[PDB]
């Protein structure tokens, strides 16, 4: 039957779009971290601590999508 | 397809490319080499005269 | 001569090969399925361009005088100074290998790419008519196997320098505890740094292959499809753009090799 | 055939687009937080409490789409 | 049967596209609120009031898209 | 079967793309309003009046796309 | 006949893409008008005059696309 | 027959994508004109002249796509 | 037969994507010209000459795509 | 048969997305050249030299997609 | 047969979206590095170190997607 | 025949999306190189070496996708 | 295109050319260049 391969296609769309969102979201956020670290090079530990707080939120929704993509490819299909 | 025509068209295109390459590409390369020989000649003349 | 232009374009993309089961020549209508079918034409042009690089540089290296240099000597010392300046900025260790490795990579990849500029039928015509060989294509870097062979050479050097500079301590730590630090992430860290490590050589090889293969394919298409009086107008702008690409793709193979070995060792 | 594989494809479109929207929206907002923090290092608690007010609204509408995508896979399919 | 099974895909497209629009729109708008709050920190309750006024407009079209998506899944299909 | 399904899909793509247009356009416009408000806070009632003029234009063309989407679902059925 | 539902789908893509283009185009143009008004508030009727000139050009292509999509939906189908 | 379904859909893609390209291109170019007009009034006729030169190039490819979309609907279908 | 209907669809997608690329590429490039002119209008002829150099490269790939789109539509038909 | 028209569609997708990539990448790169040329008008030839060095890299990947698009369209069949 | 063929299409969407995500994310992050390095040339080894830390996170999700794309083509094929 | 056409449409997705990703990623990065070269022209060789270091990362992931697209067309055919 | 025993055949060629370039080409060229740079630097030392 065809079905088992439209499960691979469903996981592929879900995991690819989650990789777009995770990579661009951290790219934008990290660029503004480096701009702050260039201006204030004695504040790198403070700015890096805040960056890890907000970066965890950026990753949180893409990590759900990537986990469900792995479930569909390995466990269901 | 005429194979001999494709050889003729490739020859015309190579001659036009070689005329571009000689005038634009070779004068920058020869000018860089002569600039090095000038800078070394001045540097050795200054070093040996000092 | 029966050529439909689609068939001419097809034949131009076929290599000359040696069947090591028999030492026969793999005629280009039935390819043997074995992995022992060496490509003769990329092998011959790869070693002959490597020999020509070493003959020119050794000829100057054996003569070279520290007075005012000759005009040819000045050209070779310019490329020695450009490679050493690149290495000395990017790498700071004691190694005797990185500088000559970067010289051979830059000058040999430049020479291999420079074969692509020559007219697409001229050497294949001479090989078909005068030597009688069933096929030929003359750009080594356009073929995958040479660029993956150089990229795997740099992979084996990336492993050698990372083990030698930091061994039982450093390589196991960087594979297991990065980027996420805590030991709970070790399985994820091992996958992400494994694929990061493997991405450095595979992208070196595919970068160089993809640019030279599409560069040659445009000259095969422009020669194949367009009538003689009209080829030169599209061909000359493509040749002029490709002079920029051959020097950039040779320089980027040198730069990324130095950067990956510098980042591995230091 | 079609019922299950189309429900997994629909869930993949909801969670893929929610991962695009949530990750880029929080990435942009977090970039302006980290530049504000580098500009006013006495105000990280004031700017991070404003950031959590704004971030709740940004995440809320993607979280409808993620929760309903999970309903589509687990409870319809 | 394919008519209702594709109605779940129709809702998935409609609310997924609304979720990228709403999350990026509020992300940009909130970023300019946080930059204003960092430049004039005694001004935050006035700027937050204005952020809530314009955030209601930004949400108004996505919220009817999400509401019609939920209707398509629950009431039509 | 499929004719009535494809009408609901046509409304889903029409309102989804209209929700992106409306939310992004007002998100950008509202961000530049909020920076004008933070730079000159005594000027806010004037800038808010100009914002409502410009926002009415931005929102008007998505609103005919939404109105036709509801016509396709409710009236054409 | 399949011809009817494909004509409603063709109108839906034509008007959806026109609503994205026209709403984001006027959103960017209006944002630069509102920061110009915040900088030079005695010039606002002059900048309105230029904004309405430029807005006519931005709308001219999307209003053709809406006019033809609405013709396809009402007159051709 | 099938010809009209696919020809109206082909025009709808061509004119919808041209409406994105034209509206975003003139929106970006026009916003930079309006910041120039706020920065230097009394240069408005000179900057408007340069804006109309550049606008002619921005419109030129989208106007080919509009003219061929009108040909596909009115002459081919 | 279907071949012609898909060839009009192929020409339409190729020219739509070329129209987006060419119009937004010249819109970004021209926006940076207009702000460089507004700062110091003594450089308008110099910057306009460099604009025409750069704009030639921006147009060069989209015109390959338009030339092939016209060939598909008229000559492959 | 179906073979040829789907090969012309696959070529149209390579050629269109290459026209997006080349036109937007050189538009961004050229905008930063023109603002540098306005900033340092004695250094236009130095900045133009570096512009052609990076423009070769931006054009290189789209030219791979153009070369293979012409091979699929003309030479494969 | 069709299962094997569609698995090459499914890998193609995973690797295309992983390529866009990685290249745009690192391009934004690296641009902010190369502008910090030009403004503060004594800080380059510090900004370079922080760039390589942040870039490892940007790489992390695209490497999951591309590694699974290679698995789908070569292993299940 | 049927298996080969879909394989040419799979390669067209890989190479089109990787051409967009790599061209715009290098365009953003190269624009920041040209900005830094206009601000401090004496740094232009140093910033050139930093550009080539970061550019090797930016187009590393897209080159895996370009190379496998070339494999699919020429080897899998 | 086909991955092939050429990958090994090129790997032998590359390592031979790197060893010949490393010993024979690089030390005599860099000795000659640095010998001139030292003689110019001692020419500045006269000042």
């Amino acid at each position: 039957n065809l079905n088992m391969d439209l499960l691979y296609m469903a996981a592929a769309v879900m995991m690819g779009l989650a990789a777009i969102g995770a990579a661009i979201g951290i790219g934008i956020l990290g660029g503004k971290f480096l701009e702050g670290a260039a201006r204030q090079p004695d504040l790198i530990p403070l700015l890096r601590t805040q960056f890890f707080i907000v970066m965890g939120l950026v990753d949180a929704i893409p990590m759900i999508a990537v986990g469900l993509g792995l479930y569909v490819m390995f466990a269901v299909a | 397809m005429n194979l001999n025509a494709t050889i003729l068209g490739q020859a015309i295109a190579f001659v036009l490319f070689v005329l571009f390459c000689m005038k634009y590409v070779w004068p920058p390369l020869m000018a860089a080499i002569e600039k090095r020989q000038k800078e070394i000649a001045d540097g050795l003349a200054s070093a040996e005269r000092a | 001569e029966n050529m439909t232009p689609q068939d001419y374009i097809g034949h131009h993309l076929n290599n000359l090969q040696l069947d090591l089961r028999t030492f026969s020549l793999v005629d280009p209508q039935n390819p043997p399925a074995t992995f022992w079918t060496i490509n003769i034409d990329s092998m011959f042009f790869s070693v002959v361009l490597g020999l020509l690089f070493l003959v020119l540089f050794r000829s100057v290296a054996k003569k070279a005088t520290s007075g005012v240099p000759g005009k040819f000597q000045t050209a070779i010392e310019l490329v020695i100074g450009f490679v050493n300046g690149s290495v000395k900025d990017m790498y700071h260790g004691k190694s005797k290998l990185i500088a000559p490795l970067a010289l051979t990579i830059f000058v040999w990849v430049f020479l291999m790419n420079l074969m692509d500029l020559l007219p697409i039928d001229l050497l294949p015509y001479i090989a078909e008519h005068v030597l009688g060989l069933p096929a030929l294509r003359v750009v080594p870097s356009a073929d995958v196997n040479v660029t993956l062979s150089m990229a795997l050479g740099v992979f084996i050097l990336i492993l050698f320098y990372s083990i030698k500079m930091k061994g039982i301590g450093g390589f196991t730590k960087e594979l297991t505890l990065q980027p996420f630090n805590h030991w709970a992430f070790i399985p994820v860290n091992l996958i992400l740094e494994g694929v990061s490590l493997l991405s450095k050589p595979v992208s070196l090889g595919l970068r160089l292959f993809g640019n030279m293969y599409a560069g040659e394919l445009i000259f095969i298409l422009i020669a194949g499809l367009l009538p003689w009086w009209s080829q030169w107008i599209l061909n000359v702008p493509w040749a002029i753009f490709h002079i920029l690409i051959i020097t950039l793709q040779a320089f980027i193979f040198m730069v990324l090799t130095i950067v990956y070995l510098s980042m591995a060792s230091e």
